[PDB]
């Protein structure tokens, strides 16, 4: 159960869901594993505070353990569309996908916690068929797999020969190792 | 007179000394008898709030009324035009004294009876522990 | 969940969902595995739209793998039929019928986001029973699959030999690629 | 979810669901699989608009691949019953059930868009027991059969013979066909 | 999603479901198989119709293949019990026990449609246990089914032995047969 | 679905359930297999009419196959309590516990529908375990049958001997002879 | 579902459901299996209501089976540390964690229904793994086995050694033995 | 079903859930399996609170027999950057994350019920794959005890190696217990 929050304003109170009043302030929550129907709402969710103030930043909190591909790109591209810059935190974990919109965060605005767990890793897929359309699906992830490392390399700013070698398998990253990187630009300890 | 007519001053509705007005149609438009004269006020019901208002709204046909009516009923010095006349920083205005003016306020309190039901058997808790001894009674309005 | 949102207009306050506030700005939403009850959702929208405004233009924002094809022509035919052009954005991915539906938009306002994949393939069916009504189901299918590859020539602008040829297998196109194919017109990197 | 949509009336703004406020300009949608529950909805919605205004026409939008007969049957007799002519639209497919009720159409008011796919085929059924009353149950199959046909052919203007003959097995019937057929009148392509 | 009505009056407009909208005419829909939780819903229908007023008369639309026995004598003995004239009428079909509260209603207010089913049986069970529970099992059983004959053949005005022949097996009937039979007294054709 | 209903009142019009409505004329349905939790709604029920009138009877209609003995003397206790005398009434059947709870009604104020069929049979249950364990489990039920018979021959006046014969095996017992019995005081015929 | 239910009383009238009706009475409905969810749920209506009026006594009413003893603990701990005396009511039936918190009850203050039922019995747990785990656990739950018989030897008043004895196995306690035992103070039988 | 109270404010009266009542209050409820949707259903409410007065305490219950790492470091992680100090309270049973962010709590405002419990235990995963994979996937979990080691022997107060010792195996720590071993500070027996 979501609890509901109270608002005061100046025409009157007025209720609120936890997770709508932090929508008002510009806070978009990214959770659970990445699909076509959540990616969606986060992308109307982005429109949405664009259209009220095309200047103000946008925030992003990333805990997912990752999803699927085509999903992800919708809201990495809505990200990079929109004026506003999107300031990705990431809070508990943030996997393939995660990492991949965390890091696709404006320069100087991603952040993440101290004790969350970075990951990055090469796509995941599979099909079963003939020889003909098995060759036609191999060439479409070796595509993607190429293209997802050319922007790991632009955000993170790491060579493309690099990201290969640390993408061909697993690779968890502490918030320090994380800066270090390139994925993150700062840690958030405690409130100054 | 009518209550529902009267309303709160500095407002497009009415003023409540307006009910002098009509008692002094009467008297010939004369003061001195006028002081001894009689007042009922009808439909006084409707002048009461409805419920937990926190009157950002500023009620005007409600409470502001009856704000008014008290130093009216208790008795004070009321300004009250001629005939036909608003008030206004005109000089067009009679000092009618209210103390020996009695008020006879009569309304139909449509549910006051509920509330006086309550009161009387408004009874305590619903549980096994409760007491319900208290025992609802038919009785007329 | 799905959030809400707080429009202010004369009369007041307003609280709409964020799928009902942006359709209030003509903007639909195909989402997912195209099926009878969604197509029919999406034609009650394009209906109410062209009644409030027949001149302004509708969007429609397509991220689906495909589905059901009678459901699509439902909303192909819609589009056709209703005065207002129908503007389609390709966001995450746009399967055989997704990706009919995004070419079939109008003439000049087909869209498609940088990172976008397109998919298209021929019809895919199949019918148990005996070998009379192999042939009744068999035939059908053809002409469906003719049907569509001689609508999606006429958008695209491709030859209807050239279609056949690419429709025989799964053939997946990029953002920039669909431009040359005819599927879309241009790619909306960022806000300008 | 479905979108909330707003109505302006002299009283005010007012708050309808897509599909209702299609409900007050008399559409009706019947979508899915043909069952007594959705089948007295229709029901219920056809009696309401009789009364708020007889004379006006009903629109019923097909969509659904059919079902059962009795359930069919009670929205049948519910539209011949009401005076107000119901006008039947046929969007994606209208199949055995579906085209039953397309056809069943006041005459001159049916219609059917250009890619959708009429199927009619006979009825099918099934009972499992002793000889006795697989024979009750055959001849009850058999006479819901000549009904259909009977009815059919009225609204089709089609003789029975040769509807007998052409529902004998699974047939499709694009939206011209269907047209000399009779099961439909004129095809809606475009708004004029 | 059942849709949302809305009804005009000087007092002001109320909004309604299509079913609630449809009670305030003392309209009773009875649909799919009987049981204790939706005859308990139609139960409470009555009598609240009854207190409203006692005089004027209430419909039942029936459709339904049948169900659970002591369900429907709830049903049946609620009709006979209130006051008010329990109008029938018959949509799409009417198995055993929504035949039996058809014929139920009052005399010369039983309707059905003109292609509405008819079928009327014995009652079926079953128990499993012990030679002697099998016997008080049994003769429950067989009660019931004389019970139950005995009230059809005062509604229907049909003989006992008439009956109890013509129930032994499934008997599926026409609105016409059933007229003569005494289930119904009128066709409802066109509203005329 | 539940259908609302509407009651004007002075103050003005009210929407209400149609369960709820019936409540407020101290009328409770029991429904369905007894459970702890439909039990633990009706003594919320029984004690709240209790609290607005308890002078005033109430009206508890059973339609009920049986269920769990503790949950059903939940409200066989709470009926004694409550000073406002329980009216029982059988809709359909009324097996062990439904029997139980109809017997226990207000002597004077107990009746049975015409066709309402009623049912009385012995506690079953089952223990898997030690034989010491089997022992003290055989033991409780065997307490609360000898608890439930002696209640019973109370309520219905008949010797604790008799019952004891009657309730070793089902026995069904139809509304004329639940009377002579004394598990209820008088049929329902009609209103009059 | 639950009945909504409406107070007649000044300062406007408010509709709750019947269970909040009577939470605001000081009433709490302990039903079913205990569990973490169910429990916390109580933990916050007993806070919530010793913010209103400590004096006034707290009625917490127990036809529950049984369940986790953590989830039990949360509720007694609550009980005792609150100012308000907890009255504690068995309907229907008190197992042995329901029995635990209605012994539990402020002394004099703690009733059980004629005909309702109690039972005592130790912890029931078990472990799979290593021999070393097997201890750890199996040491824990005689701690919690100790720590039960304590307190219930507290409010009921007997000696520890007897409880002990009497918890071995599942001991039945009928409404007056536990009385004598001390597990409650009085029976409710009729309201004076 | 979740009970809804009634708050005397000074603009009228307002209806709140039971947990969004204690929300206002400044009381968060940490029950059940930790995951990463409820995780972030805290944070949001921790941050929410922090808005409203960042002098004023927030206080936490948690009684939850753990659950996923990271899902838990998101809220530990929230705890400290916040800066109110967030008073942590065990009821029933706090297991290795919900003794994790017990301990976590602020110096002085951590609190236990007496008959509460607590465990902790060493991280608990498994990877299925190549030996490569296997070693990394190890190293992290590895890794991860040891942070886990670190921080609790921080908030507890003792040696990093006393805590690897215990931790190795399951250990069931008592109220009294706990303070000693310094995961909570004092206990809540009886309010003063």
């Amino acid at each position: 159960l979501v609890p509901m929050v109270i608002e005061q304003t100046s025409r009157g109170e007025r209720s609120f869901d936890i997770y709508s009043r932090l929508l008002k302030e510009r806070v978009i929550f990214l959770t659970g594993q990445v699909e076509d129907h959540m990616a969606n709402l986060i992308v109307a969710q982005m429109l949405f505070l664009e259209a009220e103030n095309p200047e103000k930043d946008i925030y992003l909190y990333i805990n997912s353990p990752g999803g699927v591909i085509t999903a992800g790109m919708s809201i990495y591209d809505t990200m990079q569309f929109i004026k506003p810059d999107v300031s990705t935190i990431c809070m508990g974990q943030a996997a393939s996908m995660g990492a991949f919109l965390l890091t696709a965060g404006a320069k100087g605005k991603r952040f993440c916690l101290p004790n969350s767990r970075v990951m990055i890793h090469q796509p995941l897929g599979g099909y079963q068929g003939q020889a003909t359309d098995i060759e036609i699906h191999a060439r479409e992830i070796l595509k993607v797999k190429g293209r997802m490392n050319e922007l790991m390399a632009l955000h993170t700013g790491q060579s493309l020969e690099q990201i290969e070698r640390d993408t061909e398998r697993d690779r968890f990253l502490s918030a320090p190792e994380a800066v270090e990187y390139g994925l993150v630009d700062s840690i958030l300890t405690h409130r100054n | 007179a009518d209550a529902t007519t009267l309303t709160e001053a500095g407002y497009v509705g009415e003023d409540v000394e307006n009910i002098i007005q009509k008692l002094l149609q009467k008297c010939d438009y004369d003061v001195q008898k006028a002081q001894r004269g009689i007042v009922y006020i009808d439909e006084i019901d409707k002048i009461s709030r409805k419920s937990d208002n926190p009157s950002i709204t500023r009620d005007v046909s409600g409470e502001g009324v009856q704000q008014a009516l008290l130093k009216l009923i208790e008795g004070t010095v009321a300004a009250v035009p001629p005939q036909g006349g608003r008030k206004h920083p005109q000089q067009e205005f009679l000092q009618v004294d209210t103390s020996k003016i009695l008020f006879i306020c009569g309304g139909a309190f449509a549910g006051l009876d509920k509330v006086i039901s309550h009161r009387v058997e408004t009874g305590s808790g619903i549980g096994f522990g409760a007491t319900v001894k208290a025992k609802s009674d038919k009785a007329s309005e």
